[PDB]
RNA sequence: CCGACUUACCAACCCGAUGCAAACUGCGAAUACCGGAGAAUGUUAUCACGGGAGACACACGGCGGGUGCUAACGUCCGUC
RNA sequence: UCCUCCUAAAGAGUAACGGAGGAGCACGAAGGUUGGCUAAUCCUGGUCGGACAUCAGGAGGUUAGUGCAAUGGCAUAAGCCAGCUUGACUGCGAGCGUGACGGCGCGAGCAGGUGCGAAAGCAGGUCAUAGUGAUCCGGUGGUUCUGAAUGGAAGGGCCAUC
RNA sequence: UGCCUGGCGGCCGUAGCGCGGUGGUCCCACCUGACCCCAUGCCGAACUCAGAAGUGAAACGCCGUAGCGCCGAUGGUAGUGUGGGGUCUCCCCAUGCGAGAGUAGGGAACUGCCAGGCAU
RNA sequence: UCUCUA
RNA sequence: GCGGGAGUGGCGAAAUUGGUAGACGCACCAGAUUUAGGUUCUGGCGCCGCAAGGUGUGCGAGUUCAAGUCUCGCCUCCCGCACCA
């Protein structure tokens, strides 16, 4: 929660100036964070989800609730009700203290890190950015794993625009650009 | 019509029955199910037997 | 010069649905009054719904057709008698 | 939370080559050293140096003089 | 000529063609060619009545066709007792009743419009008249 | 929406209640206050109410929206109702949990002489 | 690799206008039918039980229709 | 043979070698109850990932879903998840519907005993309408009802069932 | 008695959408926190509990507004019961019933019980 | 063991 | 005219319970043998291309999450019946 601090001290003041808010409760503010990984390959194994289960919740200390199909297409040969993906919501503390080690070490640690784009924000606010290879979080050991998995991160904020979500993680120094 | 008959005999050692159907394929434990029985008026488990 | 056929000859038999006691029409406890597939009448007071969507009067008296509801459904109940 | 299906999160202290000594809750349990930190990382600077294209009328004129 | 692509369902009743028409104003264009008696037209009535008067304005102005065959008619074959079945489908039918504009026409004069249109009315078995686009 | 789906969650025995012709006990639930009212069984007339927004409950309190004002509140409410002679009713739970405030204002009103 | 633009070969959605439907309906009659009340009329015309049957090859005409060619002194239904 | 729609003429019913489609099952949960939930499709953004898997937001508002044909229903959901369970109870049944009849159907309530729920209450199979076969003969279990001099027994009867 | 709010109805769009504005003493809402009651096929999101620092941003409520939705005559037309008639696949006459669509127009609901707050 | 033809 | 059956690469021919479409072989192409051809031997082979996937079971619509693989119509072809006065 030290960036849920520095929200409620510095970002929401700095916000209801650069928007000349009428009220506090105007200004956005983080919701969640999901980090899913669509797992496709796991009707070939149940290992390969059983897994990729196992290092997301080294990431986020929380047990990935294992998404299945909600119909069943043809092309992929998948049947309704076939685990098919991990997801894991993250709120509160656990929210700040992920968005904490993510912006921190994890970005950092990309392969050619050169910035993010400014053009992820789903038209209103919500921002998703989505990662090659899961070893850049230290949390995974490099020879201990086999398969490099890939996951996608979701940001759900309260910013009604596109804009007010740009401002609010450049406040977090998100590095976009 | 796969579906062959059976019969839930008292396990209150009348020879009372109640008779049924079930897929023998895709159910192959046996049927247990706690009813009525009219002769001790209780409610006693009945097991699956053969029609017969 | 022969030939033909009609692959089109089923039907089945004719259900006798419909209102048995219509409107101001005194009945007794038990009467059937609309048999029907649907709930296209529903079940005011003292008026029952059987498995198959059939109106029943649970008491007896005189058959009132109404409608309520904000969906403006048809509604039978069973005026005092 | 529930309170056993979730794994351990410790609070432990992962420093960087930059002397950043930050205190994070984890899953690693034991201590971290890192290598690069968002505060020593060269997005700030490096990146922008890392494009460097060039003159080719100056590469010319550089190498010789008439 | 005109047939509907798809049909809900291969065959229709015989039915009949009693009551007055809708299509009664001339919606589109300018001149229109209105049915005065009762009947069926084909769809090769139709095409026919739409080529004479499409050679008659060389392609000039814009010709609409406010019908449409959209009833199926059954025939039995030649030599076949009358049971059996439904007959098979043969040809396509447009109900016509009292009032209805068949056609209608604008981008020519009013006598090239009568012209063609009378040119069209000698190709279709029930009589018409000529109308003009009336303010209200 | 929240609101929206407690009624959607509450007209199922509201409507079942509607035609047993039950008086019936309603209970409304905020968290700052708990309300408490018996409904003649044609819906559209009270006969005694209770709430956590009364003076001669809400002084003698702590918090008016915890499980001890909830169940002084169907204490108030049970007593009401023995003096109008009202004592067996039906519990509407307004689309929220038997539980917590809620329950313990209906053993408040078992306890205190209510009959459901 | 990005594409540069302009055609007249078309065109989804949407919007406006216009038609058609036995197996379409956001509308909806006349009649008919069921129940109740009330006169006048009618040789109880009504119902129940019992004794005795005959009959179950229909026809045309009007109206509403299916089929056929809105053909048949055609055929199959409803009603008189 | 059975079900659904039209023909069928706004109660029921109504024919043709008339127009179109299905059934001869399934389910020990796909039943009961309590609690909760609400779709199809499309748009944008987003690792592998693609027209189409999963994820987040938005439009939409049932255009979806219903074990299967069609019709009528369904948001209080009859649709979808989870917990506990066996009412897929036995004896009856006022009163009606429907048939020429055999027969078929709906049913509140009563007695016993039971499940869920705090409780009011609900439950006598499934959203409903198809999923079926008379009698005879014979088989199996139960029952002293009968038992050809008498006591048994055989056989028969009754109940369940094939 | 006036205003405002909450709960439960009646009625079921003249009652619904949209657009603009507006409300915080109380109430309501969001909210703060969660070791506990309880909960998440992960997550205090929801459910629940303990509360009251903040805000009316959203939601909700109120006011206004005819872009819709909706309602909707009069007259006429269609149809049709009975009787009659013709040029009889379809129409007409007498009489009785009389639409639908559309037009003028209406229209931004009305009302009951209880409780609370501020005024009176 | 078989093995055509220019 | 009625009934039954079938239509798939250049060719003959396969696929099951609806889950890639070409198994196979023939022919053709290329390689090596041989003076050379044939044979014999090895390897490829339905259409669009960068190599990366898409079109494709007579024609055209439906059903299906998904068809040669269901269902309807159309089309051509093969077979048997087309009798009694
Ligand atoms: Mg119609
Ligand atoms: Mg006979
Ligand atoms: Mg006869
Ligand atoms: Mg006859
Ligand atoms: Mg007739
Ligand atoms: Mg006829
Ligand atoms: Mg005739
Ligand atoms: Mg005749
Ligand atoms: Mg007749
Ligand atoms: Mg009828
Ligand atoms: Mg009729
Ligand atoms: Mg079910
Ligand atoms: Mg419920
Ligand atoms: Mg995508
Ligand atoms: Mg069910
Ligand atoms: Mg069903
Ligand atoms: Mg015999
Ligand atoms: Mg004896
Ligand atoms: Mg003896
Ligand atoms: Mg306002
Ligand atoms: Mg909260
Ligand atoms: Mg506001
Ligand atoms: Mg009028
Ligand atoms: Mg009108
Ligand atoms: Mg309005
Ligand atoms: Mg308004
Ligand atoms: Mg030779
Ligand atoms: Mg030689
Ligand atoms: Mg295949
Ligand atoms: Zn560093």
């Amino acid at each position: 929660a030290k960036l849920h601090d520095y929200y409620k001290d510095e970002v929401v003041k700095k916000l209801m100036t650069e928007f000349n808010y009428n009220s506090v409760m105007q200004v956005p503010r983080v919701e969640k964070i999901t980090l899913n990984m669509g797992v496709g390959e796991a009707i070939a194994d149940k290992k390969l989800l059983d897994n990729a289960a196992a290092d997301l919740a080294a990431i986020s200390g929380q047990k990935p609730l294992i998404t299945k199909a909600r119909k069943s297409v043809a092309g992929f040969k998948i049947r309704q009700g076939y685990p098919i993906g991990c997801k894991v919501t993250l709120r509160g503390e656990r929210m700040w203290e992920f968005f904490e080690r993510l912006i921190t070490i994890a970005v950092p640690r990309i392969r050619d890190f050169r910035g993010l784009s400014a053009k992820s924000f789903d038209g209103r606010g919500n921002y998703s950015m989505g990662v090659r290879e899961q070893i850049i979080f230290p949390e995974i050991d490099y020879d201990k794993v086999d398969r490099v998995r890939g996951l996608d991160i979701t940001i759900t904020t309260t910013a009604k625009s596109d804009e007010e979500g740009r401002a609010l993680l450049a406040a977090f120094d998100f590095p976009f650009r | 019509g796969i579906r062959e008959k059976i019969k839930l005999v008292s396990s209150a050692g009348t020879g009372h029955f109640y008779t049924t159907t079930k897929n023998k394929r895709t159910k192959p434990e046996k049927l247990e199910l706690k009813k009525f029985d009219p002769v001790v008026r209780q409610h006693v488990i009945y097991k699956e037997a053969k029609i017969k | 010069k022969a030939g033909g056929s009609t692959r089109n000859g089923r039907d089945s038999e004719a259900k006798r649905l419909g209102v048995k006691r219509f409107g101001g029409e005194s009945v007794l406890a038990g009467s059937i009054i609309v048999r029907q597939r649907g709930t296209k009448f529903h079940a005011g007071a003292n008026v029952g719904c059987g498995r198959d969507h059939t109106l029943f009067a649970k008491a007896d008296g005189k058959v009132k057709f109404e409608v309520k509801g904000p969906k403006n459904r048809k509604f039978i109940s069973i005026e005092a008698e | 939370m529930k309170k056993d299906i979730h794994p351990k999160y410790e609070e432990i202290t992962a420093s960087c080559s930059c002397g950043n000594v930050m205190k994070i809750r984890s899953t690693v349990g034991h201590d971290l050293n890192l290598d690069v930190c968002s505060k020593c990382h060269p997005f700030f600077t490096g990146k922008q140096r890392d494009v460097a294209t060039g003159g080719r009328v100056d590469r010319f004129n550089k190498r010789f003089n008439i | 000529m005109l047939q509907p692509k798809r049909t809900k369902f291969r065959k229709m009743h015989k039915g009949r063609n009693r009551g007055l028409a809708q299509g009664t104003d001339v919606s589109f264009g300018s001149f229109g060619l209105k049915a005065v008696g009762r009947g069926r037209l084909t769809a090769r009535q139709i095409e026919a009545a739409r080529r004479a008067m499409t050679r008659a304005v060389k392609r000039q102005g814009k010709i609409w066709i406010r019908v449409f065959p959209d009833k199926p008619i059954t025939e039995k074959p030649l030599a076949v007792r009358m049971g059996k079945g439904k007959g098979n489908v043969e040809y396509w039918v447009a109900l016509i009743q009292p009032g209805k504009v068949l056609y209608e026409m604008d981008g020519v004069p009013e006598e090239l419009a009568r012209e063609a249109f009378k040119l069209a009315a000698a190709k279709l078995p029930i009589k018409t008249t000529f109308v003009t686009k009336t303010v209200m | 929406d929240k609101k929206s789906a407690r009624i959607r969650r509450a007209t199922r025995a509201r409507r079942k209640l509607q035609e047993l012709g039950a008086t019936r006990l309603v209970v409304h639930r905020t968290p700052r206050h708990i309300y408490a009212q018996v409904i003649a069984p044609n819906g559209s007339e009270v006969l005694v109410a209770a709430s956590t927004v009364e003076k001669a409950i809400a002084e003698q309190l702590k918090y008016t929206g915890n499980k001890d004002a909830a169940a002084a509140v169907g204490k108030a409410v049970a007593e009401r109702a023995l003096e109008k002679g009202i004592k067996d009713v039906s519990f509407d739970r307004s689309g929220f949990q038997y539980h917590g405030r809620v329950q313990a204002l209906a053993d408040a009103a078992r306890e205190a002489g209510l009959q459901f």
